[PDB]
């Protein structure tokens, strides 16, 4: 047994073997008495035998050894690191994938080479004057083998280490995987992520240090807003809010906005809720119109899917012409009654034309796209509303492809030298797409001031709709500058360490405040928006019971004089939630309040947390590791009375401890007590009192 | 080199050399240089066949040229036009590949590029073919050897030599020269000649009816069997046939109906450890792991009432246990554990050597000795006993699947969510841990799975010391609250484990609050005296102590270390009804599974019987019941339970089928049948799950109507 | 209320929730001391199929030899291996009219692979049985002392280094007279053995029972071969591969995504080759005693046919190893233990004096398994095995035969069509007529044509239903829906080296095991949350916040104290768990070097850190992982 093999190593005095000379000697022979090394004077070896705690020791206390170059060693696995942080995330689909099993390059390589050839070239790049005979792989890689020289130079790292790295970016590793659709070498180490048996994830490796920082932090952070605004009422307020209220990292996103023309849909309608200027033209997702000729009009009726459903639509009627693009492919549109007369399109990238020519059919209304439908189109929306039919269609036809390309039929395509036609994935061929067809005379692709309503929609002086709040593309990023936001509202966005760190400097910083509210005994200062967003981590099943406990407390400690600075502060965030009460009527009872993630995630009610602690010695208070000093607000009779009175419901301190009572007592008794009894409870270790109950 | 290979060929060239190796799997990247030869080679077969034409006459120079090229080509295809070609013209036909054809004299070309001397090269060539093809080799140094005089002229013959040119000198230039390998090298060996003793195998290793292996060969080379599958079905006898017969729900009989006997007893508890009569000694820690012996010191130390009890009352003695030892070893083992001395290691005496079962195996002699003997025979092995159904079992499964107000598990973090999947992920765990984690059945489980990492850890490292194990685990409750519970003591014996299957015993005492009076025939394996009593409710319950001696081996604690597997198999199993349900949708449905929106209601599925009347349960409950199953199938594992499972998954199948009106056919139902009931004998999951199996087939059938 | 939990299947499909059905939790079976009983009952089963063939006295080694092939035809049900030449090749002949120049082309590229190969392919096989000490030993190991032995009998072929003079040594060592290896008696020693002996030992197979067997209630053995037979068993089998990859119904070599594609795709056929107002109807086969009725010779027929346009020296080196296989001789193990209760005494009785006691002093079952083999036994302990295929090793031309039965398609020019699936043992029968009845009849015809060829369809396990669901090698199939291939999810535990190649071998597993195998999302994080904490348990690195006590624990805390960014950790150092289904791939020491503070970054990542000391190009890399030459990449003792 391997696994085993080594749990009874550690038992052992010292399972590892040690180096000889300074650095063997540098750990001692014993550390506050657990040993590390020792003097064994072996038979023949010399061998000296290490502990298993000694690494610990050196990551301590070790000497700091030089890691200069280490990165330009590793740099396979950084560039690997940084193509999966540079990258950028789609939606995720759920459906039946075919994959297929091919020799696909597990990792990528900076130069393919021969194992053969790669020894050659690592012997020549590590050991020049050891090489022996020269060799010819020598000679004409010689471009590689000076880059690596002038890269590898100066490190102290062992050169067996940095032989094993050439070889890893120099000899191929090929094996047989399943892949769909995704075949570049980028894509296989992510292979497991792309997609499974049943659905399919899309991935975006990042590429270099793209010069589009701003605008790409701008379209994430505007995206965002809108994410947080269409699920709360009126999103209006909220959103202008918060766009008024963010900053990318040295100004105001407004200043951003008017600077650069950029955006697709989200900076257009954060321009327009702030009353900017925007450029003109339709959209329909990740396909903009632009009209040029006919016109026509809306009815509302009922349609027949091929699933067999009937619901309402407004459908357009009558001869328009439009200047359709779709990311970065042209082209041009022509629609009418059920029907798709003719459509043109240029050269791309396959994804471009696909996402533009599926947009086109379904924004079309065709009824061949009616027909192409065979699963449910319930598909729902962030906010949790039905999407709208058109919408759904496109979500569920963008979903899935292949089955409106089988449906929709193929036809000849023309003569002409510069069209041609295209396949299901897009592939020339004389059988094309009815009314679809490839074409090499690109076609070429200036602001105004846009209304907007309470639904987050454009709507154009005479009120046409223009942009949608459901056009905005789900490709998920990482915004390449630190953004940072000051409005409690969207805190949720960050990890509940940093949701926490937040709500809990806010409270301090505006105290006074939150103190002279309470001691008045409303309830509107457990409102704030600070403390809205931090109900969001706490548990639904749970939230009622803490808050229900949190208000006992509170008014416990306010009631009779006890006040604790440290308790309120650690007590207040929970007071938000409505109350849920026992059948008995009194509050729930707890020892530490969990929140969302578990583990670390947790506020201890009697001694401390790792989220949050404090130091009554020194007055600090170390709230999710960051310290802070609250001079000025603590009082000398604070620092009496510890922590007695503000831990449990209805209780207060009476003595000290008393064996002879007994020993200290759970929760479960607890809230069982009657008043008018004396119980004993511990806050911490060495640190037990004795309390009783006040009706 | 490849960046080299390309400057001298042309794509296409490159390409149906590496197709023509794709078609030998060998890594092309790991070895270019054969790469080079069969294009060179290729390349020579195509230069020869460039400009020289024939006409419909005979004209040496329309639609047909003077040659024809096979290498390239797919090897079927080659070789499928290569014996067309061979009985078009009545030659013979190479046994080896062709690399050319002609049109003139209607002869199959052979063509060698080599390095150094050619003539040799050309013997060789011979050698292998002989005279079967007619020869054409080239090489740099200016050599050459053709075996035909008008095959080509010397035009080609110095195209090709100038084609060479280049590829001689071009690749010592720049340094390729050394590493180019030889085309023999390749075909080094065609030389394969039979021994006689080997001869004698292959001749008496002929199908009865043939002499030799000469007869053979020549039979199966000549002789066209047209005919003979349908001859020899025609003389077969009519008995040999798979008997059709269309299935009915009628033929789907009760599965070992035999546990419907009163007769057999009932099937006794076997599990290692007490499931659902478990009863935990409760300690209040806030922190610190502390040693397994000093938390079961601390603990014994709350409940000193029960720990100092020595005139128990004896509730139940099994038929072969003595009572004395028993309770001797149970005093040793609380004392052992309640001094102050580090080491938990119990003196051999005579109880203990008793119920460790010191010094029982049989003495080996010598094969001599046993046999002259005769008294000495081979024992017959022991059989399973059979066994009929227990309500017990049902209790288990009713009261381990049950919501409890405690926490066992503590599985750690992992890094912050950020692509689409892992929030996926995340939100599936969240739901099912929630879930889970709130059930007896995972406390249980830990239990199992601690005991057994103990257990492994001291026979491994104290093969040759009694030592005493306590059962421990760490609980949380939904208040934060720990607690570490004590649910009783394990007795280490010898554990000189050398072999995977040997048994080390281990005599167990758990505490307990069910009266085994209750039902008698679930504890005939146990020895239970009374040992005290507790306040919990109200009521001063009882508190026995179930004692037993079970035993295990090194395989079965290496899986009880593992048992946490159980719950993979549970969440795949409701991972896989989710994403059916998103197919359904075409969107995440976890949610809607879970706890339902606006649109889809909450999932609910069928999941047991009351009062004669089927019941429904939601998400979670089906999920707990499965992860329940998982444990059951983990306790309750062994070889019955395996091949109980594998004989009636054709059973199940066979009702699905029937269930989507697939009208299925069976050929043999009664030895389906017979499989499925042999396997059924005394594990009390298989029993159980044969009574589940028939009332749900009988409620099936009760729908199908 | 009492519970029901087969109630489930009342409102899912059994198909849906299938893995419910599969025991992989529990504990799987293990045979318990000896497996000569099984063989013995193997030799049995195998001689009583084939008794009513030729039966004669081998020349060559003495044993006796059962021959069924071109036997009569089988009268009853019971299991047949009276194979007919003639059949065979008809069917063969019509799978090439199918495949036209397949067999020639896979002939020639079979041969020209054997050509490049090298012995040490040999190596890359699983234990092989050593004859030089007649034990089951890793197939470098038993190359090697071969090698050794043979260059003491003055047979250096394997100095040439190609495949074809190594296995040349190997024929010519059964004619050498007698012959000198190295044993072990420990103590490495020179023995000698005369013709017939080494001939027996070449030919004799290892035999173990199964363990670890799923579904399967009682217990059976299994043959590991010589080292002698693994070049011409490769070489066949390479030739039947090639053949199998052209095969549409050839449920083989690919698994996963490919396989479920081609069930899905051998239905969808099936059903648009449908006459109109016709039935499809599939048959869930499952071959009983697969490996037994199985004949040796009609491999030896299959393989002359199939290179009947290849050259003669080609075509004696693919028949030798059915040739040899026709011959093989069995071990039977360790023997049988026989004990007197009375006194408390045991006592092993080898297979050689198995017959040395009375025979009444045994059990019934093992006293008519040894009546039963009296005649095939030997002196030396050793059985008769002629007939059957115990070992297996022909899977890939054991398809290729049943791929051949498959092919028929039809008799006597019924309303009828068959196609299906093979692989191996197992195999889905597909039968298409104008109504069920018919396609009874064309199934009964079917197994009769695989009667005839030494194929015996199991009556008791197989089924048959309208296409549309059925099974292949626990693969379910149910209107397209394939649901999964049930496979024992292993212990993702400490994979034990080190440290951090630990860590790197296990999320490389979990990515493998969730790429290649059948594993959701949420399924793989629960894995990697289960690996971590085996990991953090294994190895005492709790998290540093984790206020488990122990002796490495405690300088653990006192780094976490110390450390300012604690985000930068490894978990090896109590560092939280970074690890994700995205950066599966990735080493973790990247993933946190830029949060590590330079404190113990520098500390970490020392040049002569002096634990790891001394590297080889195997260390760092022995399957293979990513990881850093730092502090956690020490060795053992």
């Amino acid at each position: 047994n391997p696994s085993l093999r080594m749990k009874w190593a550690m038992c052992s005095n010292f399972p590892l073997a040690l180096t000889k000379g300074d650095m063997a000697n540098r750990i001692p022979l014993e550390y506050k008495g657990i040993q590390l090394k020792t003097n064994a004077e072996d038979i023949g070896t010399k061998g000296q035998m290490c502990s298993i705690a000694a690494v610990t020791w050196w990551n301590t206390y070790g000497p700091i050894g030089d890691t200069e170059g280490f990165e330009r060693v590793y740099e396979s696995f950084f560039l690997r690191k940084m193509r999966l942080d540079n990258a950028t995330w789609g939606r995720i689909t759920f459906g039946p994938v075919e994959r297929v099993r091919k020799r696909v390059l597990l990792n990528p390589l900076t130069k393919e080479m021969p194992p053969d050839e790669a020894s050659n070239v690592i012997m020549e790049i590590l050991f020049p004057k050891e090489a022996g005979i020269p060799r010819e792989s020598t000679w004409i890689h010689r471009e590689l083998i000076k880059e690596k020289r002038e890269k590898l130079k100066g490190t102290m790292i062992t050169p067996i280490v940095l032989a094993y790295m050439l070889e890893r970016e120099l000899v191929a590793r090929r094996r047989f995987l399943p892949v769909a659709g995704a075949t570049s070498a980028e894509f296989i180490e992510m292979l497991h992520c792309l997609q499974g048996e049943n659905w399919r994830q899309i991935y975006h490796p990042g590429g270099n240090k793209l010069t589009e920082s701003r605008s790409q932090s701008m379209i994430v952070a505007c995206r965002k807003i809108i994410r947080r605004s269409i699920v709360a009422s009126n999103p209006l307020e909220l959103a202008v809010e918060i766009a008024n209220k963010t900053v990318i990292d040295t100004e105001p996103l407004k200043s951003c906005l008017a600077a650069i023309d950029g955006g697709d849909v989200a900076c257009d309608i954060i321009r327009a809720a702030l009353g900017l200027k925007i450029r003109q033209r339709q959209r329909f997702g990740r396909l903009e119109l632009k009209r040029i000729s006919g016109r026509g009009f809306k009815n509302d009726e009922e349609i027949l899917i091929g699933n067999g459903t009937i619901q309402k639509i407004g459908i357009w009627d009558g001869e328009e012409e439009f200047h359709v693009r779709c990311g970065e492919c042209r082209g041009i549109l022509k629609k009418s009654k059920m029907k798709l007369e003719k459509l043109l399109i240029n050269s791309a990238k396959k994804e471009d034309m696909r996402d533009l020519i599926i947009l086109c059919m379904v924004f079309s209304q065709d009824t061949r796209m009616f027909q192409g439908v065979r699963g449910e189109i319930n598909f729902l929306n962030r906010a949790g509303q039905l999407l709208s039919p058109m919408y759904q269609l496109q979500r569920y036809f963008l979903n899935r492809s292949n089955d409106l390309f089988d449906q929709w039929g193929y036809e000849e395509s023309p003569k002409a030298s510069e069209l041609h036609g295209i396949n299901e994935s897009m592939n020339a061929s004389d059988y094309t797409l009815k009314g679809v067809v490839v074409t090499r005379n690109v076609i070429d692709d200036e602001t105004e001031k846009v209304s907007i309503t309470k639904n987050l929609s454009l709507i154009k002086r005479t009120g046409e709709v223009i942009m949608g709040a459901n056009d905005v593309s789900e490709l998920e990023s990482q915004a390449q500058l630190m953004i940072t936001y000051d409005t409690p509202k969207m805190w949720e966005m960050g990890t509940t360490k940093e949701l926490v760190q937040n709500t809990y400097q806010w409270v301090l910083k505006n105290l006074v405040t939150l103190k002279a509210q309470f001691l008045l005994g409303k309830e509107d200062m457990f409102q704030w928006d600070a403390f809205e967003a931090f109900e969001s981590i706490i548990p639904q099943k749970m939230a009622g019971q803490y808050s229900g406990f949190a208000r006992a407390v509170l008014k416990q400690m306010r009631d009779q004089e006890v006040m604790k600075t440290d308790q309120f502060i650690k007590l207040l965030p929970f007071c938000f939630s409505p109350p849920k009460l026992r059948s008995n009527g009194e509050p729930y009872q707890f020892l530490k309040l969990v929140l969302k993630g578990g583990g670390e995630n947790f506020i201890e009610v009697r001694k401390g947390s790792p989220l949050f602690s404090y130091n009554p010695q020194t007055e600090v208070l170390t709230i999710c590791g960051r310290m802070m000093s609250l001079k000025g607000k603590i009082e000398d009779e604070e620092r009496n009375r510890s922590m007695g009175n503000a831990v449990l419901a209805g209780f207060l301190v009476s003595g000290k401890y008393d064996p002879d009572l007994g020993d200290f007592k759970t929760i479960e008794e607890l809230e069982k007590l009657k008043p008018g009894e004396k119980a004993n409870i511990l806050l911490y270790q060495g640190k037990p009192v004795k309390v009783v109950k006040r009706k | 080199m490849d960046t080299f290979i390309t400057r001298n060929f042309q794509t296409t060239i490159i390409q149906k050399a590496k197709n023509t190796m794709a078609e030998f799997s060998e890594d092309p990247e790991l070895q270019p240089a054969m790469l080079f030869n069969i294009c060179v080679h290729l390349e020579v077969c195509y230069v020869i066949s460039d400009m020289n034409f024939l006409d419909e006459e005979g004209k040496a120079y329309n639609l047909r040229p003077q040659y024809e090229v096979i290498e390239g080509m797919p090897r079927t295809i080659a070789w499928m036009v290569q014996r067309s070609l061979a009985q078009e013209h009545g030659i013979e036909t190479p046994k080896y590949l062709a690399d050319l054809f002609d049109y003139k004299t209607k002869r199959f070309i052979e063509v060698g590029i080599t390095k150094g001397l050619a003539d040799d090269y050309f013997w060789k060539k011979k050698e292998k073919l002989g005279n079967s093809m007619e020869l054409m080799i080239f090489s740099y140094n200016q050599d050459y050897s053709l075996s035909n005089e008008s095959s080509l002229d010397e035009e080609g013959k110095g195209r090709v030599l100038s084609r060479l040119t280049e590829l001689q000198a071009e690749l010592s230039l720049k340094n390729l020269w050394q590493v180019l390998i030889g085309e023999e090298d390749v075909e080094k060996g065609i030389d394969f000649k039979l021994g006689q003793t080997i001869s004698r195998l292959r001749d008496i290793s002929v199908p009865a009816g043939f002499s030799n292996f000469e007869g053979m060969r020549s039979y199966i080379d000549n002789i066209d069997p047209k005919g003979a599958i349908e001859r020899n079905l025609a003389r077969m006898s009519p008995l040999v046939s798979v008997t059709p017969k269309k299935l009915t729900w009628e033929d789907l009989r009760p599965i070992g109906p035999h546990i419907y006997n009163h007769e057999l007893p009932e099937v006794p508890y076997n599990a290692f450890l007490l499931m659902s009569d478990e009863l935990g000694l409760a300690n209040m820690t806030e922190g610190k792991s502390k040693k397994p012996k000093t938390l079961a010191k601390e603990c014994l130390e709350k409940y000193s009432t029960l720990r100092d009890q020595t005139d128990p009352i004896l509730i139940m003695k099994s038929e072969k246990a003595n009572e004395n030892f028993l309770w001797k070893l149970w005093r040793d083992c609380v004392n052992t554990i309640s001094n102050e001395e580090m080491s938990n290691e119990l003196q051999k005496t005579n109880y203990a050597k008793w119920a460790t079962g010191d010094g029982l195996t049989y003495q080996k002699i010598m094969k001599e000795v046993a046999i002259d003997d005769e008294t000495m025979c081979q024992e017959e092995p022991k059989i399973p006993n059979k066994c009929r159904v227990a309500a017990w079992v049902q209790t288990e499964m009713n009261l381990l699947s049950t919501l409890t107000s405690k926490r066992a598990l503590d599985l750690p973090e992992i890094g912050p969510d950020v692509a689409p999947v892992e929030h996926v992920g995340s939100e599936r765990r969240k739901y099912f841990v929630n879930e889970i984690n709130y059930c007896k059945a995972s406390t249980v489980m830990m239990k199992y799975v601690l005991f057994h990492t103990s257990l492994l850890n001291e026979s491994n490292a104290s093969m040759g010391k009694y030592k005493v194990i306590p059962i421990t685990n760490r609980v949380v409750n939904e208040k934060g609250e720990s607690f570490d519970m004590l649910y009783g003591l394990a007795v280490k014996g010898q554990s000189h484990l050398r072999g995977d299957t040997d048994v080390v015993t281990v005599v167990t005492f758990e505490f307990s609050s069910t009266d085994p009076r209750v039902d008698s025939g679930k504890w005939p394996k146990y020895t239970v005296f009374r040992i005290g009593s507790l306040f919990v409710s109200g009521r001063e319950k009882s508190v026995y102590l179930y004692c037993r001696v079970n035993g295990t081996n090194k395989i079965q604690m290496k899986w009880g270390m593992e048992a946490r597997r159980c719950l993979l198999q549970s969440m795949q199993q409701m991972e896989a009804i989710v994403e059916q349900e998103s197919s359904i949708q075409g969107y995440d449905m976890t949610k809607a599974c879970f706890k339902g929106d606006r649109v889809n209601s909450p999932k609910t599925f069928s999941i047991g019987t009351q009062e004669g009347k089927l019941v429904k349960g939601s998400f979670g409950k089906a999920l707990r019941v499965i992860f329940t199953k998982c444990l059951m199938h983990y306790v309750f594992g062994n070889a019955q339970l395996e091949g109980f499972s594998a004989e009636s998954r054709r059973l199940l199948l066979l009702i699905q089928a029937l269930k989507d009106r697939k009208g299925p056919w069976v050929f043999d139902l009664e030895g389906m049948y017979s499989g499925i009931e042999e396997c059924i004998s005394n594990n009390p999951w298989v029993i159980q799950s044969a009574y589940w199996f028939n009332e749900w087939l009988g409620f099936e059938k009760e729908g199908s109507k | 209320m009492n519970i029901n939990p087969y109630f489930l299947f009342i409102d899912v499909p059994i198909q849906a929730a299938i893995s419910t059905t599969f025991p992989y939790t529990g504990v799987p079976p293990y045979s318990h001391g000896t497996g000569t009983g099984y063989t013995i009952d193997t030799v049995i089963r195998t001689h009583e199929y084939s008794n009513k063939g030729k039966q004669y006295i081998s020349d060559v080694t003495g044993c006796t030899m059962v021959d069924p092939t071109n036997g009569p035809l089988p009268e009853d049900n019971e299991p047949s291996a009276y194979a007919q030449l003639d059949c065979v090749l008809e069917a063969l002949d019509r799978m090439d009219e199918e495949h036209p120049g397949l067999f020639q082309a896979a002939s020639q590229n079979a041969m020209e692979t054997l050509m490049v190969t090298t012995v040490d392919k040999l190596t890359q096989g699983r234990q092989t049985f050593d004859w030089t000490v007649c034990r089951n030993q890793p197939a470098a190991t038993a190359l090697n002392t071969t090698i050794t032995s043979f260059r003491l009998n003055d047979l250096n072929g394997a100095d040439k280094g190609g495949l074809i003079p190594f296995c040349q040594d190997i024929i010519d060592s059964l004619d050498r007279p007698e012959m000198t290896f190295f044993s072990v008696k420990p103590m490495k020693v020179k023995d000698k053995i005369t013709k017939v002996e080494y001939i027996k030992r070449a030919l004799s197979l290892n035999t173990m029972t199964k363990d670890a067997e799923r579904g399967k209630l009682k217990r059976r053995a299994i043959a590991t071969a010589g080292i002698q037979i693994r070049g011409f068993v490769l070489v066949v089998e390479n030739l039947a591969k090639n053949i199998c990859e052209n095969l549409e119904q050839s449920g083989l070599p690919v698994g996963g995504n490919e396989k479920k594609a081609k069930l899905s795709n051998a239905v969808a056929k099936m059903l648009s080759n449908c006459p109109p107002g016709g039935i499809s109807m599939t048959v869930t086969g499952d071959n009983t005693k697969w490996n037994e009725c199985l004949n040796p010779r009609i491999f030896l027929a299959m393989t002359e046919r199939i290179t009947r346009d290849s050259p003669i020296w080609f075509r004696d080196f693919c028949s030798i190893a059915p040739v040899l296989f026709s011959n093989k001789i069995a071990r039977l193990g360790k023997g049988f233990m026989i004990t007197s209760k009375t006194k408390r005494l045991k006592a092993q009785i080898p297979c050689p004096d198995l017959f040395s006691i009375p025979l009444e002093r045994y059990n019934e079952e093992t006293r008519a398994k040894l009546k039963k083999l009296k005649p095939f036994f030997n002196e030396e302990g050793t059985a008769s095995l002629s007939p059957g295929m115990m070992m297996g090793m022909f899977n890939m031309l054991s398809t290729v035969l049943g791929v051949a039965a498959l092919g028929i398609k039809n008799i006597g020019n019924k309303e009828y069509l068959w196609d299906g699936l093979q692989s191996s043992d197992d195999f889905a029968l597909f039968v298409n007529a104008k109504d069920e009845e018919t396609c009874m009849e064309g199934i009964n015809d079917f197994y009769r044509t695989c009667k005839l060829l030494g194929i015996n369809m199991s009556k008791k396990k197989s089924y048959c239903n309208e296409t549309g669901m059925f099974e292949f090698t626990s693969m379910f199939y149910r209107d397209g829906f394939v649901s999964n291939f049930a496979m024992e999810l292993p212990s993702f535990g400490v994979a034990g080296v080190n440290e951090s190649a630990d860590m790197a071998i296990g999320m490389t597993i979990i990515k493998n095991n969730m790429i290649n195998n059948g594993m959701g999302p949420a399924t793989a994080q629960t894995a990697i949350q289960l690996f971590i904490a085996d990991y953090r348990y294994t190895y005492k690195c709790h998290r540093g916040d984790s206020k488990v006590e122990g002796k490495r624990m405690k300088i653990i805390k006192e780094l976490w104290e110390n450390t300012k960014g604690r985000d930068g950790l490894l978990v090896a150092d109590g560092g939280p768990n970074i690890y994700n289904l995205r950066n599966l791939h990735i080493p973790e020491i990247v993933l946190k070097y830029n949060l590590m503070d330079p404190e113990y970054k520098g500390r970490l990542l020392h040049p002569q850190n002096p634990f790891v000391g001394h590297l080889s190009i195997e260390g760092i890399k022995e399957m293979d992982y990513d990881a850093v030459s730092g502090t956690h990449s020490w060795r053992t003792k």
